[PDB]
């Protein structure tokens, strides 16, 4: 089987510069007819990849001219021109000469854009939740930048690290920034037993902890 | 090309997956396991009842393909833990004269287990700009899909990847409006869940 092997970005990337994205091949993609047979993929989260290239350089339909493919033989680049904050996301590279047909490990791309603070927003459990015996506290850190971020929870004022599970996005292709939802999930018999509930983001925007609190 | 909604599978049983579009092009199938990247299974050229395999997939995938409907199927025998994964179908080009995996279906999520269906449990988030939520927890397989009002409210939406928690799925999504329109302008969350058949709405309000 022949193996394709890409390198990754130095992420994050800056607007408007080129960036190239390499893949290489154990073996030659050229076959008998001239026609170099690889392609270049686009895969963004929660959808299906786009083709980008075939054939080692033809656009495809409805791709930006930005961008392009080169190569011979073993190397290969694809070629981003004026990169921009829509080009978030995995670029995957394909060789279709021999079966089976193989595939790159992806090369994500991120982009830099200005700081920007998350909007903080705790919730304490629903009326309908407490019903089950369970209590879920939930903290989104909507839309900041850069991705570095820290969440905390506070019960009484002491941290609690045990019933905490994250979540978070890939860059937002329209305004490039990352977003995280934190939830601590306490049984209503834990939750009952304590007043106040804290959710606490640490961010290079701000020098102390953006806090949200409520007391049951 | 479009794909069949999400299956969920014993370990041992097969299913047969669908993707309508086989002339000319043929029709590829990728599978792809959460956070990691792509693997071909094989490619049916209808037309001329060509099919190759890779040979990982050899005992595992047949492809068939219904000529009349345009309709190509993929089927997986003796399922185990490791076939759970999105499968895609993609289009087949033909050398130099055509593109290749030029247009991608959406793909179908396939769960294999012994754990049973259960719908979402959906709880409301309520409190210039005020954000609201809707929590979705013990849910399973994957995947959910959420829209807010109906899909009619998409800006400032945030839907998390789900969290696996003793074998039953959580996320959470928000929405973001201006703080003038809620709750003068109503809010719902609608959470659908294919694998149970199940579609649940919850119109948030003040506490
Ligand atoms: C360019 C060569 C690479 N391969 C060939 C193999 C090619 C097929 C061989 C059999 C053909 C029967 C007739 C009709 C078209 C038909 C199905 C071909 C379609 C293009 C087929 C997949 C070609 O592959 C592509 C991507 O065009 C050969 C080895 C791996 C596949």
């Amino acid at each position: 089987d022949i193996v394709i092997t890409q390198d990754e970005l130095s992420n994050p990337v800056t607007s408007g510069e080129s960036v190239s994205i390499s893949c290489r091949s154990s073996k030659s993609l050229l076959y008998k007819d001239g026609k170099t047979y690889l392609n270049w993929f686009l895969q963004r989260p929660g959808q299906s990849p786009q083709l980008l290239i075939y054939l080692m350089s033809t656009r495809a339909s409805g791709v930006s001219d930005r961008f392009s493919g080169s190569g011979s033989g073993t190397d290969f680049t694809l070629e981003i021109s004026r990169v921009k904050a829509e080009d978030v996301g995995v670029y995957y590279c394909q060789q279709l000469v021999e079966y089976p047909y193989t595939f790159g490990g992806g090369t994500k791309l991120e982009i830099k854009r200005a700081d920007a603070a998350p909007t903080v927003s705790i919730f304490p459990p629903s009326s309908e939740q407490l019903t089950s015996g369970g209590a879920s506290v939930v903290c989104f850190l909507n839309n900041f930048y850069p991705k570095d971020i820290n969440v905390k929870w506070k019960i009484d004022g002491s941290e609690r690290q045990n019933g905490v599970l994250n979540s978070w996005t890939d860059q937002d292709s329209k305004d490039s920034t990352y977003s995280m939802s934190s939830t601590l999930t306490l049984t209503k018999d834990e939750y009952e037993r304590h007043n106040s509930y804290t959710c606490e983001a640490t961010h290079k925007t701000s020098t102390s902890p953006i806090v949200k609190s409520f007391n049951r | 090309l479009q794909q069949s909604g999400a299956e969920l599978a014993r370990p041992g049983a097969s299913v047969k997956l669908s993707c309508k579009a086989l002339t000319t092009y043929g029709i590829n199938w990728v599978k792809q396991r959460t956070g990691q990247g792509l693997e071909w299974i094989g490619e049916i050229y209808p037309r001329s009842d060509y099919t190759y395999y890779n040979e990982k997939f050899k005992a595992k995938a047949t492809l068939t393909a219904d000529k009349s409907s345009s309709t190509a199927y993929m089927e997986l025998r003796s399922l185990t833990s490791e076939d759970s994964a999105v499968y895609f179908c993609a289009r087949g080009g033909v050398n130099s004269y055509t593109s290749h995996f030029d247009y991608w279906a959406q793909g179908t999520t396939l769960t294999v287990s012994s754990a049973k269906t259960t719908p979402p449990s959906v709880y409301p988030l309520a409190p210039s700009m005020v954000t609201l939520g809707c929590l979705v927890k013990g849910y399973f397989p994957e995947p959910v899909t959420v829209t807010w009002n109906s899909g009619s409210l998409s800006s400032g939406v945030h839907t998390f990847p789900a969290v696996l928690q003793s074998d039953l799925y959580t996320l959470s999504s928000s929405v973001t409006v201006p703080s003038s329109t809620w709750p003068s302008q109503t809010v719902t969350c609608n959470v659908a869940h294919p694998a149970s058949s199940t579609k649940v709405d919850k119109k948030i309000v003040p506490r």
